[PDB]
RNA sequence: CUUGAGUCUCGUAGAGGGGGGUAGAAUUCCAGGUGUAGCGGUGAAAUGCGUAGAGAUCUGGAGGAAUACCGGUGGCGAAGGCGGCCCCCUGGACGAAGACUGACGCUCAGGUGCGAAAGCGUGGGGAGCAAACAGGAUUAGAUACCCUGGUAGUCCACGCCGUAAACGAUGUCGACUUGGAGGUUGUGCCCUUGAGGCGUGGCUUCCGGAGCUAACGCGUUAAGUCGACCGCCUGGGGAGUACGGCCGCAAGGUUAAAACUCAAAUGAAUUGACGGGGGCCCGCACAAGCGGUGGAGCAUGUGGUUUAAUUCGAUGCAACGCGA
């Protein structure tokens, strides 16, 4: 509609999920499609084979609005974040940056003292 | 680790030192 | 392994000259039957050139270009885990299995004879169709879709 | 008396302490906008969170806690320990020449003081994290590992506790005794031309013959060769336990036995070595194909049934068209 042909895409890339949404610069996320809520569940069967299907749905989502070339800025690890970038790029899109720009810390709090096996 | 990692830095030197 | 072998010195086709199709009658051999060949392939490959209507010296190859393989399955357990790594054709087996895709359906099709049988399917790819065409169909799925994996 | 020990002149380095502020990222929470059906979670899962607008995004705001990078086999401290930045107070250390006292020294039972983390006391604070406790999976069972929540605590001030694998498992102090390579910090001389070369200090990590050790190993920072003091040991268990004392709000600390029981308990290392160490390298082992068996139907043999016997042996890899 508003049809601003370019935008800020965004692959939160945790680990048992990668969602992504696609915004322009002011940070008015349009679309978006959840890799591991694409249909698919499970770990394994949310990997990033399911990271392209939500990146071609999203494209599906938003090519009624006429995005041509599109920044990309990551969050998190994990497989979900380089399948997804050429999924999104050969899916009608073309590319502007990319980046993963994941938040280290200067030492501010405690994350858990998760699994010990 | 709070711990270990004064020690894997002053073991690993065994590791990657030569 | 770490020995290697060189390739089977072959000479030429009796008939026409060319190691190429010599080396072709040597994979359908079962039951050991080249002289019943001579009477199943031989009499297939002379009618190749009329039935195709051109010279099959070097036109023999106007059918197979699709045919060209890139990949197939290798099974490395690096490290004792079954990985898919499709390795890259190398020309010991890219051409090997070019001849294994061709009479895997030109037994028992329930015709004369396979005598001409396999008389049938050739021009069928340079006519759009035959064995050896759609084996490339699915060699494309395996690979260049799992880079995750690949 | 001046060489031991100490004062002064002078600079050098430093996460050495104590008190103040201060910045930004990061988790969390709250408010706002956009718009949306999942979010999370693991070996699959539900509990959980959510259709209300969650996750995602950017906009801000609150709070608490720690200071990415430098960063180091670095540095400092008696140890415990000490990492953002800046200031205030302060403690040592080391080095250059000097000057000055004249043995002022070393060690120290008792004694005094500091003492990681938990823990306690009285008041705050409380973002994460999280014993306890809840709920979901696991398992044979799970009160555990695993997940979702989560309180005390973790933080701060004052008070207590006094412990640790508080470990270099090496008490302090001094003297002597081949070498090499680094590191960090001063300094003297040399064209520093410079980075440095030639020297000299301190602290420091790693090799190594003498020598020592049971051995590994130590090896000028000794576990070498000596000296001065102090602490401790005297088979394993019982037992760092009872009792008594002292201390502590309490938890408990310290001091510290005996009965009885066994003939070992130990330490270094050697050759086997089993691994749910590891790397390697070999073989139709796997890989890539072919040909197969297993499908049918026939012939034999093995196992069973019957029979008078259907004789006996082999019948995991290594029997079953075997003996025969």
């Amino acid at each position: 509609r508003k049809q601003v042909s370019d935008g800020v895409a965004h692959i939160h890339a945790s680990f048992n999920n990668t969602i992504v949404t696609i915004t322009d610069r002011q940070g008015n996320a349009l679309g978006w499609a959840t890799a591991g809520g694409s249909g698919f569940r499970g770990s394994r069967k949310s990997t990033p084979f399911a990271a392209q299907v939500a990146a071609e749905r999203c494209a599906d989502a938003v090519k009624e609005y006429g995005i041509k070339n599109l920044e990309v800025m990551v969050k998190g690890p994990g497989p979900g974040r380089e399948s997804t970038i050429r999924a999104l790029n050969a899916a009608g899109f073309r590319i502007t940056n990319i980046t993963d720009v994941t938040p280290i810390p200067h030492n501010g709090c405690r994350p858990p003292k998760k699994r010990r096996v | 680790f709070y711990e270990k990692p004064t020690t894997e830095r002053k073991r690993a030197k065994a590791s990657a030192v030569k | 392994r770490r020995r290697v072998i060189g390739q089977r010195k072959i000479l030429p086709d009796p008939k026409f000259g060319s190691e190429l199709l010599a080396k072709f009658v040597n994979i359908l051999m079962v039951d050991g039957k080249k002289s019943t060949a001579e009477s199943i392939v031989y009499s297939a490959l002379e009618t190749l050139a009329q039935r195709s209507g051109k010279s099959e010296l070097e036109a023999f190859e106007v059918a197979l270009e699709n045919v060209r393989p890139t990949v197939e399955v290798k099974s490395r357990r690096v490290g004792g885990s079954t990985y898919q790594v499709p390795v890259e054709v190398r020309p010991v087996r890219r051409n090997a299995l070019a001849m294994r895709w061709i009479v895997e359906a030109a037994r028992k099709r329930g015709d004369k004879s396979m005598a001409l049988r396999l008389a049938n399917e050739l021009s069928d790819a340079a006519e759009n169709k035959g064995t050896a065409v759609k084996k490339r169909e699915d060699v494309h799925r395996m690979a260049e879709a799992n880079k995750a994996f690949a």
